[PDB]
């Protein structure tokens, strides 16, 4: 992932989803090891989905 | 070549379309938020 | 002339691409 | 011929008038001023700030997603009702 | 005098063809054009007010 | 058997109206078919067998 | 001509904003050079840094198109008035109406402030133009006259105080204190749309969409017809340096020599990105303080800045 | 009765669209051509607008014109 | 195959069960259901002849229920293409969960 | 109980009907007729009452363009329809024609 | 002196687009000097308008163009009210503002 796309300013953490309804020590942490092993599976899994067949 | 629907462009670039010399900027939103006057009162 | 305005009587008061038969003698 | 008859909105309201005052701008600054000088030099700083600012071994597919910058639709603005952005998202959210 | 009839002699009323016809020129400037004048102005302000 | 085929593929492709609006559909799925939902689980099957792999 | 008269130089598109959801229809500049403000269909007026052209502030509250706005030089004030019949106050130090002037029967075309006396005048499709006393939002005088729609109105310190046209096509001169006419000139075949007062000459300019007309002062005598450009014309607009612009409704834009009507340059304008062709033309136009600057409002819902050209020779 | 207006509105439409077609003494509807009694204009009126109707007229066209 | 017929006719009736005046198209489907009832056979032969030929198919209406915050599509079709399409679904699915066509990881599944 | 089949007479008041009315009120027209209703109607009209449906024997050019149209989409009619033409139950009655015959 | 309202806002929209366009274009097109198709001008912008409702692409074997370009344009600024208006409305009625039992059922429509 970091291959294809690099993050000089550690800016996957700005967009990241967490769940917010939960308390702060239940939410989950940001973590650069974390946040990007996060990215790059959701990555890893687009694309094996060719974009006209469907998409995420 | 092909393109999805997803994208598929209508219309040239903003400012292709006026040319270089031109400045085009958006303007959305605004800034100095209303609570801010315009005219500042003496003191 | 120019100006006649055709009555508005009122009704209220297509081409395909080629790349189809490339994908369907594919299939 | 004028009638007796009154309404509440009519009544009493604001009845002075704020004069502009001389640090709020007065006409008197506005006189003398040199406007051009101002607006050129304004505009210089805007610019300066503008520059300062900026396995799987198996699989069907290579990557899709190789040179897709997002692109420029959302700074593009269209005169059209049915064609801005802004449409297609509104239209994408609360259809189904 | 036909048009007049209504009116007061005082009050104006276009209707010759020489009123229609234009008038050329007058300089950059001539007295004949100008804005009464700073004291005319007050005057009619006040008088207004 | 093919015939099936041919009728719950056929029948996606019909005339949609409403009030003064009529409109062919050639491309996407009617949800509102009686059978529509094996088609939806089957291709999810397939797109299934996209994402996991066939091996896995 | 007199002698292939008063060389200006050309002017060229500076800068686009977007930012309207309809039409704009109206620009005004402050007394400053720091803001210049827009009223639209979209029912807001925007306020806009001159400089940057970044957005400053929307304003809400007008129920229909906003049709005409003035910045009010010896108070801070903005008055606006819309298609909705309403005409009102805004105090810029809260950024809220204060006062709203009611009693024009439909659509307010337009309005504008005498300059020494706090008095506003309005415009409206009723046919009718009112004299409004700013303090008390009261009907000082209501001007009959024209049997249409009265379009655009200007207001002077002088002699004929008020100049205004509409859309049968005949010009009134009223005396303001007296509420009636001086003078009428009929020499517009179609509707009279806009109208200027020349900043220095004690002239007066009238747009129709056959040709423009100058004119004399008092009473109007007739002067000179600039012809040229031949469309709906929605505006015109002077500078001290006798510069006249013309807009038009078919997205037209030319500049003239005030003197001698030579018409110096056009300008046809790209329409916006998306938009359609048909949607073009300039519904009007202003000069920032500086003169330096023309700022136009387009039926594509945006703002065209133009700059004086700095080579041109 | 709702009945009542069909009738009523059945008469007028093939009295629209409608020189042959008629009502004899009786309410019926006849075209005097073909000489065929119809048991409503609309239904007699589709005999009216026949090609047998349309012939036996070019026919007795025929026959007058000799 | 009565078995089938019979589940996918309940499966429609169910929609009218409380069943107001309705309408009129409604009054159709309601009798032309009731109509499948009394000589299935019938119904069973023409649904296969359906299946075996006809290509196109009448206009389908649609409207939109709200829900406040998306809207949900929601489709119209004539009684008799909802009566063979009702019993050509329970025929698949009674066909592909005997058959063991879709793996377990689909779970919108009727053990659970 | 509604349905059934197309009368002569329920034809021609339909055509009447159309013009006088218009294309767009359906529910004016299906209140003239009995045993009908609006949809069908409807229907009824662009389906083959309508004049500018195309009632003749398919050229050569018409079976070259339908074949060869059906065999890039296949069972598509509504789609293939409008590029050829002509009605869908039409094309499809043509086609199914043109299989029997062919064989 | 009426006053503008949520009974009267689609009238008066309407209202003064009719005037809008009648001053402008019979201020504007004219040289018919009789009386130039008012009621039939408006006619096609009703027409126009409500072919765009039904999205069925509006073209008129004869007419002149500055009257098309005419039409085109009022016709997509009322579009673009429209549009606008069925946005907003969604956005109230998703928070949960308002209330009322006509704003729903016209809202739905747009969309
Ligand atoms: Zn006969």
């Amino acid at each position: 992932y970091l291959t294809e796309h690099p993050d000089p300013n550690n800016e996957n953490i700005v967009g990241y989803n967490n769940k917010k309804c939960w308390p702060r020590d239940a939410r989950m942490r940001l973590m650069k090891h974390d946040v990007n092993l996060g990215r790059a599976v959701f990555w890893d899994i687009k694309n094996r989905l060719p974009r006209s067949v469907t998409t995420v | 070549e092909v393109v999805l629907h997803e994208d598929k462009k209508y219309y040239p670039t903003a400012e292709e379309v006026y040319g270089p010399e031109v400045e085009t900027i958006v303007q959305e939103e605004d800034t100095q938020p209303l609570t801010e006057p315009i005219i500042k009162p003496v003191k | 002339q120019e100006w006649k305005i055709p009555p508005c009587i009122s009704n209220w008061k297509v081409h395909i691409n080629e790349n189809f038969a490339k994908l369907a003698e594919a299939l | 011929q004028l009638s007796k008859q009154y309404s509440s909105r009519d009544l009493p309201s604001h009845t002075k008038i704020k004069y502009r005052q001389t640090t709020q701008d007065a006409p008197e600054e506005v006189r003398n001023r040199d406007f051009r000088r101002e607006l050129e030099e304004r505009e210089r700083a805007a610019a300066r700030e503008k520059n300062r600012d900026r396995w799987d071994d198996d699989v069907v597919f290579k990557n899709c997603a190789k040179g897709v910058d997002d692109q420029k639709k959302d700074k593009r603005f269209v005169n059209d009702t049915l064609r801005s952005e802004f449409h297609k998202k509104f239209m994408e959210k609360y259809i189904k | 005098a036909i048009a007049r009839q209504g009116q007061s002699k005082d009050k104006v009323i276009y209707s010759k063809y020489t009123d229609l016809v234009p008038k050329e020129v007058m300089n950059a400037d001539d007295p004949d054009l100008q804005r009464p004048d700073e004291e005319a102005i007050k005057e009619i302000t006040e008088k207004t007010r | 058997d093919h015939n099936i085929a041919d009728y719950m593929t056929a029948k996606n492709n019909v005339v949609i109206n409403y009030k003064d609006m009529n409109h062919t559909n050639s491309y996407g799925i009617i949800r509102g078919l009686q059978f529509a939902s094996f088609i939806v689980q089957y291709y999810g099957l397939v797109m299934d067998l996209l994402v996991l792999g066939l091996h896995r | 001509t007199m002698p292939k008269p008063q060389w200006h130089p050309p002017w060229k598109l500076y800068r686009v904003i977007s930012g309207h959801l309809g039409w704009v229809r109206c620009i005004a500049v402050e007394p400053g050079n720091q803001w210049f403000v827009t009223g639209s269909a979209d029912r807001t007026i925007k306020i806009w840094d001159l400089a940057s052209g970044k957005l400053k502030l929307s304003l809400t509250g007008h129920i229909s198109t906003v049709r005409g706005v003035i910045v009010s030089t010896r108070s801070p004030y903005l008055f606006s008035c819309g298609e909705d019949k309403q005409v009102k106050c805004w105090d810029l130090e809260y950024n809220k109406v204060i006062r709203h002037y009611h009693g024009h029967l439909s659509a307010v075309y337009g309005l504008d402030l005498h300059p020494t006396i706090d008095v506003l005048v309005t415009c409206s499709r009723d046919s009718t133009a009112r004299i409004w006393d700013v303090r008390t939002k009261a009907s000082v005088h209501t001007l009959s006259g024209h049997t249409n729609a009265v379009a655009t109105v200007r207001c002077q310190a002088a002699e004929p105080q008020i100049i205004t046209g509409s859309h049968d096509t005949t010009i009134r001169l009223w005396d303001l204190v007296a509420g009636k006419t001086r003078v009428t000139l009929t020499n517009h075949k179609k509707s009279v749309r806009a109208v200027v007062l020349h900043p220095r000459h004690y002239t007066f300019a009238s747009g129709s969409p056959d040709n423009i007309k100058q004119w004399k002062f008092p009473d109007g005598s007739f002067i000179q017809n600039l012809s040229g450009h031949n469309a709906i014309i929605n505006t015109l607009t002077v500078n001290s340096d006798g510069v006249l612009v013309s807009g038009a409704d078919n997205g037209t834009m030319h500049l003239w020599d005030w003197r001698t009507g030579y018409n110096f340059q056009r300008v046809h304008a790209a329409v916006q990105p998306g938009s359609l062709d048909s949607e073009s033309g300039i519904f009007a136009c202003a000069f920032d303080q500086s003169e330096s600057r023309l700022l136009t409002a387009e039926a594509d819902k945006t703002i065209k800045v133009y700059r004086e050209d700095d080579t041109a020779t | 009765s709702s009945s009542e207006s069909n009738r009523d509105r059945r008469e007028r439409l093939r009295q629209l669209a409608l020189p042959y077609f008629m009502k004899n003494h009786l309410g019926s509807y006849e075209c005097k051509l073909c000489l065929t009694l119809h048991n409503n204009e609309g239904s007699y009126l589709a005999h009216t607008q026949g090609k047998k109707h349309q012939t036996n007229l070019a026919r007795r066209a025929a026959k007058e014109a000799k | 195959d009565t078995k089938l017929l019979i589940l996918a006719l309940e499966r429609l009736k169910e929609a009218y069960s409380v069943k107001s005046r309705l309408n009129q198209s409604q009054r159709e489907e309601l009798g032309l259901i009731e109509q499948a009832y009394d000589n299935p056979h019938e119904a069973l032969s023409r649904i296969k002849r359906h299946l075996l030929t006809q290509r196109a198919f009448k206009e389908v209406g649609i409207e939109f229920m709200d829900l406040y915050s998306h809207l949900v599509p929601v489709y119209d079709v004539e009684p008799l293409e909802k009566i063979t399409d009702a019993y050509l679904d329970q025929y698949l699915w009674y066909e592909a969960d005997k058959r063991r066509l879709f793996p377990p990881w689909i779970k919108p599944a009727d053990t659970e | 109980i509604k349905g059934g089949v197309w009368r002569n007479t329920e034809d021609e008041i339909l055509k009447a009907a159309v013009m006088k009315y218009g294309k767009n009120q359906w529910s004016r027209i299906a209140s003239l007729l009995h045993r009908k209703s609006a949809k069908q109607c409807k229907a009824r009209w662009y389906e083959w009452l309508d004049p500018s449906i195309k009632k003749t024997e398919w050229s050569r050019e018409e079976e070259e363009k339908l074949l060869h149209l059906a065999k890039l989409m296949p069972t598509q009619w509504r789609t293939i329809a409008p590029i050829i033409g002509r009605t869908a139950a039409q094309c499809l009655e043509h086609y199914e024609f043109l299989l029997d015959k062919a064989a | 002196a009426k006053t503008v309202t949520k009974q009267r806002v689609e009238s008066h929209f309407d209202l003064e687009l009719r005037a809008a366009v009648m001053h402008d274009i019979l201020d504007m097109m004219p040289e018919g000097i009789k009386q130039n198709k008012a009621r039939t001008i408006l006619q096609h912008l009703s027409e126009a308008w409500r072919c765009w409702k039904a999205n069925i692409p509006w073209k008129v074997p004869g007419l002149p163009t500055p009257i098309e370009n005419m039409i085109l344009r009022y016709v997509k600024a009322k579009a673009d009210w429209w549009t606008n208006t069925a946005h907003y409305n969604r956005e109230r009625i998703r928070r949960g503002a308002t209330v009322d039992k006509t704003v729903c059922k016209k809202n739905l429509g747009r969309l």
